[PDB]
RNA sequence: GAAAGAAUUAAAUUAAUAUAAUGGUAUAACUGUGCGAUAAUUGUAACACAAACGAGUGAAACAAGUACGUAAGUAUGGCAUAAUGAACAAAUAACACUGAUUGUAAAGGUUAUUGAUAACGAAUAAAAGUUACGCUAGGGAAGGGUAAUAUAGCGAAAGAGUAGAUAUUGUAAGCUAUGUUUGCCACCUUCGACUCAACAUUUCCUCUUGGUUGUAAAAGCUAAGAAGGGUU
RNA sequence: AAUAUUUAAAAUCAAAUAUAUAUAUAUUUGUUAAUAGAUAAUAUACGGAUCUUAAUAAUAAGAAUUAUUUAAUUCCUUGGAAUAUUAUAUUUUAAAAUAUAAAUACUGAAUAUCUAAAUAUUAUUAUUAUAAUAAUAAUAAUAUGGUAAUAGAACAUUUAAUGAUAAUAUAUAUUAGUUAUUAAUUAAUAUAUGUAUUAAUUAAAUAGAGAA
RNA sequence: UAGCCUUUAUAAAUAAUAAUUAUUAUAUAAUAUAUUAUAUAAAGAAUGGUACAGCAAUUAAUAUAUAUUAGGGAACUGUUUUAUUAAUAAUAUUAAAUCUCGAAAUAUUUAAUUAUAUAUAAUAAAGAGUCAGAUUAUGUGCGAUAAGGUAAAUAAUCUAAAGGGAAACAGCCCAGAUUAAGAUAUAAAGUUCCUAAUAAAUAAUAAGUGAAAUAAAUAUUAAAAU
RNA sequence: AGUAUGAAAAUGAUUAUUUUAUAAGCAAUCAUGAAUAUAUUAUAUUAUAUUAAUGAUGUACCUUUUGUAUAAUGGGUCAGCAAGUAAUUAAUAUUAGUAAAACAAUAAGUUAUAAAUAAAUAGAAUAAUAUAUAUAUAUAAAAAAAUAUAUAUUU
């Protein structure tokens, strides 16, 4: 290994920052595209824009990417995940069987939530 | 009502497959604006790439000529003929 | 209440399958038996699997004939996947297609079959070595990485040490450090002697110190600080 | 207090969230630190400086390390309100009261938008003279890195055909300007020629050299 | 030759890409134990045998004052028993590239619908170049769970890619250069000075540990819970 | 190796302007003072041109390579020269001429106009779109497989 790939095995304090903010993103995203759902099908019974969004029944999802999407268990929003798997992740080659979130290829992208129980 | 989907991200590094979802969406470059009518089928593909774009719920849609006339600054001046 | 029949359910594919292994098989593809020896036949074969080409695999359907079955129907070899070889040149037979002036013929043609290129897409019918006396066009089509090995340390202590594992010694296994030996990868195509040495300390001597029923003294063993000077 | 174990959110406890909703179910989150061990050869090597705070005392410092967070802190649920704060103006006695500003932290690319320009294409217009056309200019949208390679269009030099003008010109060279500029032009200067195979359309190349 | 690229066109062309509905169940209402609509839950039409999980059959391993057969000495005194050992039976516990009784996500893939039409497929006529690859991440064969090693599989980048960040850096994080400008957002990364940019909250460190390449078994000290 | 001209470059000496004797690397780009020279509209608080104050950025070019500043190959410099050309054929694409014909005319030839079969004496709706017809295998003839032909004007 003499080719210097000199990436750091623990964050910087910004790095977890902006980290926090993407996990946040694509939170919204998420929350975003279930509101749209649920005020198209109010329209389609009739209701109008307005009281569609002050409505108290809240239609939720019936897709199933989306319904496990918005389960807590299987995608964890920021303020629900740990902070050992906001920053980092499970392999299975390493001590501890954790490394750093950034060695993943793409992680800014990627988007990895949930670890093994008891790993 | 409408979706406002932004292409935040770019995708350099995202693979092919990411990619096609993308381009069926009509998203272009990084930061291209689309409005998308809410549906089943347009949630399902947004949910793919629901990291590379930024979905807001919106009223209306806004044409591009729209867009255009709204993204125009405003120039500090009126011409007077001579 | 009893006898017989049709049988049902559970288990079974571990036995058996011509032949390796895998998949399948009791609704049997396994076994027994009658007829049979027939489809182990004949001209068109669409469409698919596979696929660079050459090739390879399954096969609906139309037409002629055969075997079995009362009939429905089954049979274009083997439960399936291996059991193979292109052209060229020759050989045998059939067709009646050409027949170099005409008639024959000779010769070619279509159809069916034959022989091995095992370096198995087979360069010829037919071919081994030596060169340090060598030549031409090209490519590299000690440093670096690793540390099995080697050196050294650390943890635990089986056992010696007259007694007591830890004064000294420390099996075999464990965790490490160096890149000083033998290796491995191919990114990168001279051993010794003379002269002068510079640097490190994992200290051979000189300086200070701890332990040594195994420090009585002197010589010694082990260890810590120490690279100023010296080391045929 | 002494002794013996582990360092755990699995179980238990606490808190948050979704459903039936004063409770119950379900989901999620929360369980040690320092030192020694510590190791070689040109030269200390976090990139370097350097970084741990201190009352008397400064308009003023007190990690620039590790862990979890915020964008001044708190309630409702990105946004609203209140409360510790800095700065200023007015009034009153260096202090008190009222009023205003700050709640997006900032840097950051050849990213995106805006501001202009060029080419191509799709769709609409305008001016001028296969007019269903050509040239030019507008508006909206999309595209414009690139080796091997493919396709389109142009420029320089020379030759051949046609081909006015002329020392108040032509050719060449230097300098300074112009045109979105490998080119051609304006002016000045210098030298040759009573003078372009000149502009432009074709046809051909001994048609372009830091690479052997 | 195929694979990947290019030029020109053809319509009776959307056939391309992407996702959704499909399925099971519960609750409410309508209709005749069933159908329909609405809401909710479930890794949600069809194919599969990896991870995981397990010891089913196959291949292996361990232990039983458990039982039986046989072997051997002693006791009994030739009997049975005992001392036992191997095998089987019973119970309990384990693992495997060529085991999967259970079983994911990804994946293969289907009709209709919707969205991409300044967009895809298919087809016809003509041209190439390439057939020495490299690194990173993941799951493996060989090696020794060694190599900037070797061979393949998936994704990205370099090859052929400017720019920002990692001091320097082909392969890492961002982000793709028509030409301008420079107002505004910014990505990765940063804000004491070198160097463009900062103020805070709660705990720990006293070792300059650390501060952009974490060095292990173990020993000491101290802190929480039982 | 003709004769004239010759401010073509490389190369040498000298002079003129500017910079340089406390500062370190493809010698340039950008930012920016200062000095100097020209300027017949510097009206100037002016415009250009030259110049190593000072600051930031900056790892020569080509070839071969997965990969080069590479301590991999080639280059002292400048000028001239130095590499996809021709002949005879074939196939495709655009345009032009003519057109069920075209070239060429003296004849001859070539191509197209009929598809097949190894080949032969065979060769396209008996009444309409393939269900008809021609050829090849087969037959008495059909079916079957492959290609081609036809719905005022022959392509
Ligand atoms: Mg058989
Ligand atoms: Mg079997
Ligand atoms: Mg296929
Ligand atoms: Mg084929
Ligand atoms: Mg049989
Ligand atoms: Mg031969
Ligand atoms: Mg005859
Ligand atoms: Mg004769
Ligand atoms: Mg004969
Ligand atoms: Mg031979
Ligand atoms: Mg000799
Ligand atoms: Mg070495
Ligand atoms: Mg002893
Ligand atoms: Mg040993
Ligand atoms: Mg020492
Ligand atoms: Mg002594
Ligand atoms: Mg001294
Ligand atoms: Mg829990
Ligand atoms: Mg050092
Ligand atoms: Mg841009
Ligand atoms: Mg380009
Ligand atoms: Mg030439
Ligand atoms: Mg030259
Ligand atoms: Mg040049
Ligand atoms: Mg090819
Ligand atoms: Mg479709
Ligand atoms: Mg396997
Ligand atoms: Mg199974
Ligand atoms: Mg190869
Ligand atoms: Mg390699
Ligand atoms: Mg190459
Ligand atoms: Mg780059
Ligand atoms: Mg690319
Ligand atoms: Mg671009
Ligand atoms: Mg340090
Ligand atoms: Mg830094
Ligand atoms: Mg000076
Ligand atoms: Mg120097
Ligand atoms: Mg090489
Ligand atoms: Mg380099
Ligand atoms: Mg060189
Ligand atoms: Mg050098
Ligand atoms: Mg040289």
């Amino acid at each position: 290994g003499g080719l210097l790939w000199k990436i750091p095995w623990r964050m910087s304090t910004h790095q977890k920052t902006r980290q926090r903010e993407r996990l946040r993103n694509v939170d919204q995203v998420i929350k975003q595209l279930t509101l749209g759902l649920h005020v198209q099908r109010c329209q389609d019974k009739g209701l109008t824009y307005q009281e569609a969004m002050e409505s108290k029944k809240k239609y939720k999802p019936r897709s199933k990417s989306l319904r496990l999407l918005n389960k807590p268990s299987v995608f964890p929003k920021e303020n629900q995940m740990s902070s050992k798997d906001k920053y980092w992740t499970f392999d299975k080659k390493a001590v501890g069987y954790r490394k750093g979130i950034h060695k993943v290829p793409k992680w800014t992208k990627i988007s990895i939530r949930k670890a093994p129980k008891f790993f | 009502v409408f979706y406002k989907v932004t292409l935040s991200r770019s995708l350099i590094g995202v693979p092919h497959t990411t990619k096609s979802i993308v381009k069926s969406l009509g998203l272009g470059k990084r930061g291209s604006i689309v409005y998308k009518k809410v549906n089943p089928a347009i949630a399902g593909s947004l949910a793919k790439v629901k990291e590379l774009v930024k979905v807001e719920v919106t009223e209306h849609e806004l044409t591009p000529s729209q867009q255009r006339e709204l993204r125009k600054s405003n120039p500090g001046f009126i011409v007077e003929k001579r």
